């Protein structure tokens, strides 16, 4: 699972 | 328009001095940090934008800035923890949680995400986000009759940035946080979305992957049902943390493990236990060897349950990293297990798949099965029967691996293969 998130959309 | 601007015209707008500007040049910054080719978070931060991205989050009259700065603020975080601590350092966590208030959804959702990245770089900053307040305003959020209301996107990342706060241990999360967040979590449990129902699981899995009194306060919050359920989903996003959680919860009191048996969780071992993907039946495995480590009535139910013969399966042919879980799975059973039940697993086929694997590599695996072989001698003489044993392992052609073992590396292993070539 990830630690982290970028934002794409 | 905002698309492929330098790093130097972003600096000129947003020190314009003019809020109109700086929105437009603050949506370039934004659609730079949106670039899935290596984002250039590095030139932003150096031209010194967060403090102005922070301020940003302020402007309650320009709600547009509001969001595009808390979207270029939450791509920042989502890199390195050099590149989080520079949000963090710029004062962002105070103003992402005054904007969870935010009466526009999409920018309570970025200040949302945010907070997720922020408290998922560690447990420092996770309980940094946490001092702060966070967890008071994320809940409300959530404090709605039915949680189906909600848009999916924004739902899937308040149970995201939730697990995050769940995560990482030394320390773990304090303990009153967790109390706070566990009614939540546990509604987030029983939802319908599987991103949701996947993020749930990985949460209560961070949960319980501590000391025994971790695992009571989920175990007591009526979750092994729930969880047993999961097990048996289609989604593999679903099974891998259900699995895990469960996993953990065994590795707790005879007492603890017995709410998992008392559950049904044995009934969906047979499909686990075969399961295509190795990690799954690798979990399954580990889990197992937790549970033949329990009391006698506890492998009774193992017995029951057909299990015997599915471990058999695994030692016969699988994953060396399972097999080698098998292997403890077994010892364990032995070494706890009745006479009654020992003898069941030479009926069940165990010896040949054990003698197989002695000429394996790893010693560790020679030493467990060794102590089981030994185990189920002892049995065989409760019986009057060791020489039938002796005959089986001979036949398999085990004592030939066995006389092998006494040169090794490991004395360990010599001095038990001799004593057993002795005995026996």
């Amino acid at each position: 699972p990830n630690t982290k998130k970028q934002k794409c959309g | 328009g905002t698309v492929n601007w330098s790093v130097e015209d972003i600096v000129k707008g947003i020190n314009s001095n003019n809020l109109e500007s700086q929105l437009q040049a603050t949506q370039a910054a934004r659609k730079l940090l949106s670039r899935e080719k290596q984002p250039p978070i590095d030139n932003i931060i150096r031209a010194g934008l967060i403090p102005k991205f922070v301020s940003f989050l302020g402007k309650t009259d320009c709600s547009p800035i509001q969001f595009e700065s808390a979207w270029a603020l939450t791509n920042i975080a989502s890199g390195t923890s050099e590149q989080t601590k520079a949000v963090v350092d710029g004062g962002a966590i105070p103003a992402f949680i005054s904007l969870l208030a935010s009466p526009h959804a999409h920018i309570s959702e970025q200040a949302v995400w945010a907070l997720g990245n922020i408290a998922g770089d560690g447990s420092a900053f996770r309980d940094l986000v946490i001092k702060h307040g966070a967890i008071d305003p994320l809940l409300a959020l959530l404090a709605v009759p039915d949680l189906s209301t909600l848009a999916c996107g924004y739902l899937r990342n308040l149970t995201w940035t939730l697990s995050n706060l769940c995560r990482n241990k030394n320390p773990a999360p304090p303990l009153d946080a967790v109390e706070q967040i566990l009614p939540t979590l546990v509604r987030l449990l029983h939802h319908n979305d599987p991103e949701v129902l996947a993020d749930s699981c990985w949460a209560i899995s961070y949960l319980t992957d501590g000391p025994n009194e971790r695992i009571e306060m989920v175990v007591k919050k009526g979750v092994v049902p729930q969880l047993v359920k999961l097990l048996g989903a289609t989604e593999l996003p679903i099974v891998t943390p259900a699995l895990r959680a469960i996993g953990n919860i065994v590795t707790g009191t005879d007492e603890q493990t017995q709410k998992v048996i008392d559950a049904g969780a044995l009934a969906v071992f047979p499909s686990l236990l075969t399961n295509p993907k190795t990690n799954i039946q690798k979990e399954a495995t580990w889990t197992m060897s937790n549970i033949t480590a329990g009391r006698q009535d506890q492998i009774q139910q193992v017995v029951n349950h057909g299990l015997v013969p599915f471990l058999v399966g695994v030692l016969s042919k699988a994953d060396f990293k399972t097999q080698k879980e098998a292997a403890w799975a077994i010892t364990n059973y032995t070494s706890g297990g009745t006479v009654e039940q020992i003898v069941y697993l030479v009926h069940c086929g165990i010896i040949e798949p054990l003698m197989n694997l002695l000429s394996a590599k790893d010693t560790k695996i020679i030493q467990v099965i060794l102590d089981a072989i030994s185990n189920i001698f002892q049995a065989a003489e409760k019986l009057g029967e060791t020489e039938k044993l002796s005959i089986m392992i001979e036949e398999c052609g085990g004592l030939d691996k066995i006389e092998a073992l006494q040169r090794h590396e490991n004395e360990s292993v010599y001095k038990a293969s001799l004593n057993l070539i002795e005995k026996y």
